[PDB]
């Protein structure tokens, strides 16, 4: 939901917290029976009886609203 | 002890009758017939796993 409410350039913070909540799963991991790491994205993602999820949703969504009227290119630095 | 043991036989029943159909739907699923509604993305139901907290 916080990558849900920022611009595109945040899908780099989105997959560093992921990895942090992947190593807080597998620390806890050691001790207790949770479901799988991929079990609990997909649920929060919607992406269990979906077949799109939240993420790519937003990536479109942003795509068409404030990626392509916005940006500008520059070829030699990509 | 035994009265919970049987509880847990009970379960177990259940489970496996529960995973021979699944696993007997799962062998004929259809991937070239398979459609995904695009239009239909979020007016679809999500799946929320068990909150039971005692």
């Amino acid at each position: 939901g916080r990558f849900e409410s920022e611009d595109l350039t945040s899908i780099v913070e989105l997959d560093g917290l992921l990895e942090i909540n992947r190593m807080t799963h597998k620390l806890l991991s050691r001790y207790l029976t949770l479901d799988g790491f991929d079990a609990m994205f997909r649920e929060a993602n919607h992406n269990v009886s979906a077949p799109y999820g939240r993420i790519t949703l937003h990536v479109f969504w942003e795509l068409n609203y404030d990626f392509l009227p916005n940006y500008c290119y520059n070829g030699s630095t990509n | 002890l035994f009265n919970e043991a049987h509880s847990f036989s009970f379960r177990v029943n259940s489970l496996q009758e529960r995973v021979d159909r699944l696993s007997v739907s799962v062998t004929q699923l259809d991937p070239k017939e398979e459609e995904l509604s695009l239009q239909d993305i979020t007016m679809r139901k999500a799946f929320r796993s068990s909150t039971i907290q005692d």
